[PDB]
């Protein structure tokens, strides 16, 4: 097995030397020189996802780590993982280097999650803001208050809804045995 | 043998109406699915785990992870997608008056409320509650279902949008019904008192604005009373809400699968890949390795496949509830059994664990009363006919009343527009027709 | 290298998937002590023909 | 706002290509190159290494089947959805709300795309609003006056009568306004003198 | 292989032998006997309906 070893608080039977999780993978297991056991768990383990404006609005980039403790991950560890230096904020998708967490509310660009989305603002850099859902309007309910419009706008607004997609045809023995 | 239903039979005759004398305002809940749970699988260590041997035959075997990554993303993209649509209908937030008094009318159970925690309305809390049996940032026992996922990579994805901001949604969707009625979804919010709105709801089922305004301390008291059998209706155990706990349990069966699927040997010697590796020479371990491979690619595949057909599934509950929302929410819809059952008056919506939950407020006649009616009236040699109603008899004078409710009328030349003559028409019946 | 293009556009992309290293390696004694006797059929006062 | 009928042509073509990227894959065998296959291998041991590529083809061929299936019953949903904006929308006024563009839908004019329809709703938009006092009835005589299709409204010192979506104020007539009941028994009702023509 | 074979026009550099097309399908290649890059294209194929 390979995965970081602590001591393990369930007990064990006499009989019985390791134990196999709902995962069914050994979680835990008995010291065969000291019969005290221990709790294993895989190394930590997590994908990577790379936030960025777009190569026409520079190269600055903010890189989160989904579903990781911002102090399990080391900055040492192929990349430099930035610097810790760099603007950390912990969140519950992950950890996320590289980018200003803000008290300004703005409507969201790139999605991060939990209510969580970043953009590239200006000293142009990427910052990290929490949802803003809209404007928030009071209006006044009483038990002899009406509105009436006085005037209308005429609009026209626009939707796009798809019809077909090409029509694709598969000649199958020379995909499968071609010449 | 199963019955289909009660046998009742409806006494037809040419002179026989019933008009109903009284109605009962009904509130129905529904429930629709909205999304399911973002799901991330990291191919390779699904395949084969600290099996450096395994990178060198799944790089040689293809790219295929990269069709099963991209294929989830485009799915757990579609779901933020979808309570976006069906929540984010109105941009401005709106904010429920400090004046909780809404003519009689109660609104405390679909109300958020200040005191609990959560921005949730009692009603949402209890439908958190209830499904809340199906649902670990710290992973402090894992660096514990969950766990049996992400130690085989099966990861869950936060959603965009968290609770608290879709219940700040559906509060500002309160605010607007409340307060504007239809006019806060088709442009600006314009003020109108409870009563008011209602009385014009009145008017859009077909019955006048004034059957409303005298009976208005009962129509109070018995929408306030159905708020409540609502509460205790949900409170029971048997509910709706298997349908919202299914998608949860479609997730958990086929992540189980998935977990079951590698200790199937897909006819290998041995489940385990490290048997595989250790007991056999390279030349047998290949053979015993690749079909191995083969058998964990299918798996993916077919989860992958079964999660593509689930979730076009939720994408049409999806559309169906955010249509739900703008045609009954945000407005009184004509379609019947659309929105409720009866004749739709307004709908209010209640945030729940990846669904939402329609609560229909609908208008349903009661204590009818037969009738005998003509199709016209002769008076002085021209027919006359109901400009908006149907002529009734009392058995000894005749009345026009409308259609939804019993208020009899006498019958006068406003009420009734002439036309024709008398003896073309068939069954009308002579009487005098009142002149003012 | 994921996108496999040069350019990129604005947006969040899953891009490959981080893991630590195992530092060390274990092996694991089972205290066994059922050690042969043949030292002292090696450490014999007679030997046969 | 094309970016709907750009996806799909994207769609469309990226699957295609993963098609022709995975003949390249080697599916365990010797060669990706069938006739290498065939010159390298004897008959016998040939059909092992053949197999092996045919299923690999072949089930990449089953998974683009499989994939443009479920894509065309999500086009399909859209295309019956389309015919319907096309019937409810172009074809008559639709009292559905936000079904034919935000707002009242004045009318839908249709423009045709690459596989795609563009529609163009006309909407009206109410705007200005302005507020008012209001009453549920007007007590005159002593019966009880309710609007026929308005609501009461007093800018402050005189009574009118109002279409809900425009502000057009009337004189309180006896042709404006239903009577029915009495004063009492509604609440919230205003003393004001309903005119006779 | 089965195929139509022409000169090649694309500039082929000298430690250059082999062209393969976005499949890596072999689509150009130098004569053993004298060095000249010829094409080859699949002969000609079209589905038929009736
Ligand atoms: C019509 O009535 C009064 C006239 O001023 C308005 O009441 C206040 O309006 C301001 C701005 O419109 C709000 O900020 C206040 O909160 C209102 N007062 C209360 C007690 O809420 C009312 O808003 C006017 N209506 C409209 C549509 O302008
Ligand atoms: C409408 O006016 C009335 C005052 O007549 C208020 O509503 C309630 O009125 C009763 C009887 O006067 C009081 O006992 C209640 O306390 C009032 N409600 C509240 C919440 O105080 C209220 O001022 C107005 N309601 C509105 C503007 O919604
Ligand atoms: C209602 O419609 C528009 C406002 O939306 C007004 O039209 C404007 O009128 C002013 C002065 O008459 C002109 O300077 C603008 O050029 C007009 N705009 C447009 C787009 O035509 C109109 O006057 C308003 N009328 C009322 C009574 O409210
Ligand atoms: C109005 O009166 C008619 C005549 O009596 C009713 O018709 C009969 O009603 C009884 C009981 O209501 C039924 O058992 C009979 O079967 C009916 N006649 C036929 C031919 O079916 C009618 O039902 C009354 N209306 C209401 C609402 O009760
Ligand atoms: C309704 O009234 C008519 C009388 O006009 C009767 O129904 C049928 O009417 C036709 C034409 O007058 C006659 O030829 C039939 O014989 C009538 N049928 C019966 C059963 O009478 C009848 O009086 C009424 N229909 C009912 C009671 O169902
Ligand atoms: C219509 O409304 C209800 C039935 O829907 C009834 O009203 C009841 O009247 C009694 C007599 O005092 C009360 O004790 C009940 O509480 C009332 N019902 C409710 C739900 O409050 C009756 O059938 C009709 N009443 C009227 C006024 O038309
Ligand atoms: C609206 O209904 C709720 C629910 O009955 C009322 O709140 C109750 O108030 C009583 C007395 O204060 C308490 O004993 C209950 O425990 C309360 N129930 C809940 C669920 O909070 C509320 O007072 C009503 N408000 C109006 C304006 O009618
Ligand atoms: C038809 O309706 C009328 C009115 O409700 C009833 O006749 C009334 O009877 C009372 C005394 O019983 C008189 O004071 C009224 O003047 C009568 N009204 C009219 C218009 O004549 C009559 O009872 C009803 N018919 C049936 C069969 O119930
Ligand atoms: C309603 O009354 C008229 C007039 O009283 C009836 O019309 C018939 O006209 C013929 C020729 O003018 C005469 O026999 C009588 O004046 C009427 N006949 C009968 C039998 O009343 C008409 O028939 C009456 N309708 C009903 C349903 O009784
Ligand atoms: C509320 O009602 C009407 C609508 O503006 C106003 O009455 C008019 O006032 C002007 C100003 O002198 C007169 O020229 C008109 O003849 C009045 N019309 C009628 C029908 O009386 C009234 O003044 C408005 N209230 C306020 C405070 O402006
Ligand atoms: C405060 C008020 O309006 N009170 C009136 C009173 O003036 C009138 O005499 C009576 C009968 O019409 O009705 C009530
Ligand atoms: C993309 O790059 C081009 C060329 O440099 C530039 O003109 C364009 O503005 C860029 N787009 C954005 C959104 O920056
Ligand atoms: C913003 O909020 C954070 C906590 O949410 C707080 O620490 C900080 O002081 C606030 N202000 C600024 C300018 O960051
Ligand atoms: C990360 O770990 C620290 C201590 O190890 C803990 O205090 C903190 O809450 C953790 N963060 C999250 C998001 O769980
Ligand atoms: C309207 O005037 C009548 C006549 O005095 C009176 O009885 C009634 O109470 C008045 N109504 C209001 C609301 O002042
Ligand atoms: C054989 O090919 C080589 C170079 O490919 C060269 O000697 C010559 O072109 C050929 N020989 C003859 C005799 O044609």
């Amino acid at each position: 097995g390979t995965g970081v070893l602590t001591e393990s608080n369930k007990k064990f039977l006499p009989f019985q030397q390791f134990g196999r999780d709902i995962a069914d993978t050994t979680d835990a297991v008995r010291d065969p020189q000291t019969l005290e056991i221990l709790d294993i768990t895989p190394c930590s383990f997590g994908g990577v996802s790379v936030i960025t404006p777009g190569t026409n609005t520079s190269n600055q980039v903010a890189v989160l780590y989904q579903g990781v403790n911002c102090t399990e991950v080391p900055v040492a560890i192929t990349w430099r993982v930035y610097s810790t230096g760099s603007n950390v904020f912990q969140t519950r998708a992950g950890c996320l280097i590289g980018a200003e967490y803000v008290n300004n509310s703005y409507e969201c660009d790139i999605p991060i999650g939990a209510g969580i989305c970043a953009s590239y603002q200006t000293s142009q850099s990427i910052i990290a803001y929490t949802m803003s859902l809209g404007a928030e309007n009071s209006v006044a309910y009483s038990n002899n208050s009406i509105a009436i419009p006085t005037n209308f706008t005429i609009s026209v607004t626009t939707e796009i809804l798809p019809v077909s997609m090409t029509k694709t045809s598969v000649d199958c023995t020379m995909y499968i045995c071609g010449d | 043998t199963m019955s289909l239903g009660a046998e009742n039979s409806v006494a037809y005759s040419n002179n026989s109406i019933a008009i109903p004398t009284n109605f009962t305002i009904s509130v129905t809940t529904e429930i629709l699915p909205v999304s399911m749970t973002k799901t991330s699988v990291d191919c390779t260590m699904y395949i084969c785990g600290d099996s450096t041997e395994c990178s060198n035959l799944l790089l040689q075997y293809g790219s295929f992870c990269t069709q099963l990554k991209r294929a989830l993303t485009g799915i757990a993209v579609e779901q933020d997608k979808n309570t976006q649509e069906v929540f984010a209908q109105v941009k401005q937030i709106y904010k429920t008056p400090p004046i909780k008094y809404f003519g009689g009318f109660n609104f405390s159970q679909i109300l958020p409320d200040p005191s609990k925690p959560s921005k949730r309305s009692p009603i949402e809390d209890l439908l958190f509650n209830k499904v809340t049996l199906a649902d670990i940032k710290q992973y402090g026992d894992c660096l514990d279902l969950i766990c049996a996922q992400k130690f085989k990579g099966l990861t869950v994805l936060p959603p965009l949008l968290t609770d608290e901001m879709i219940a700040q949604y559906t509060s500002a969707l309160l605010a607007g019904t409340i307060t504007s009625g239809w006019t806060f979804g088709a442009g600006p919010a314009l003020q109108i008192p409870f009563p008011m709105q209602m009385a014009y709801r009145f008017n859009g089922i077909g019955v006048t604005q004034n059957v409303l305004y005298e009976n208005q301390k009962l129509i109070a008291n018995q929408f306030n009373s159905a708020i409540g059998k609502i509460q205790d209706s949900l409170s029971s155990t048997p509910s709706a809400l298997g349908k919202l706990q299914d998608v949860v349990n479609h997730n958990a069966q086929a992540l189980n699968t998935l977990v079951k699927q590698l200790s199937s040997k897909f006819g290998a010697i041995s489940s385990v890949l490290n048997d595989i590796f250790s007991r056999l020479d390279p030349p047998e371990a290949e053979v015993q390795i690749d079909r191995l491979i083969t058998g964990r690619l299918q798996s993916l595949q077919t989860y992958v496949t079964q999660q593509l057909i689930r979730a076009a599934e939720i994408r049409a509950s999806a559309n169906l509830a955010a249509t739900k929302m703008s045609e009954c929410v945000l407005g009184q819809s004509k379609r019947v059994d659309f929105c409720g059952k009866g004749y739709h008056l307004m709908s209010f919506p209640q945030s729940a664990p990846h669904g939402v939950v329609f609560l229909h407020v609908t208008y349903v006649p009661a204590q009818e009363k037969n009738f005998t009616t003509a199709p016209a009236i002769c008076h002085d040699g021209k027919a006359h006919f109901p400009r908006e109603g149907v002529f009734v008899s009392n058995g000894t004078h005749w009345f026009v009343t409308q259609r939804n409710f019993y208020e009899p009328q006498i019958i006068t030349t406003d009420n009734t527009f002439v036309s024709g003559n008398c003896d073309v028409v068939i069954g009308i019946v002579n009487n005098t027709v009142y002149d003012p | 290298c994921t996108l496999k293009s040069f350019t990129v556009e604005k947006g969040i992309y899953q891009t490959s998937n981080f893991r630590v290293q195992p530092t060390e390696s274990i092996v694991r004694f089972p205290n066994i002590t059922n050690l042969c006797p043949f030292d002292e059929v090696f450490n014999a006062t007679r030997f046969a023909s």
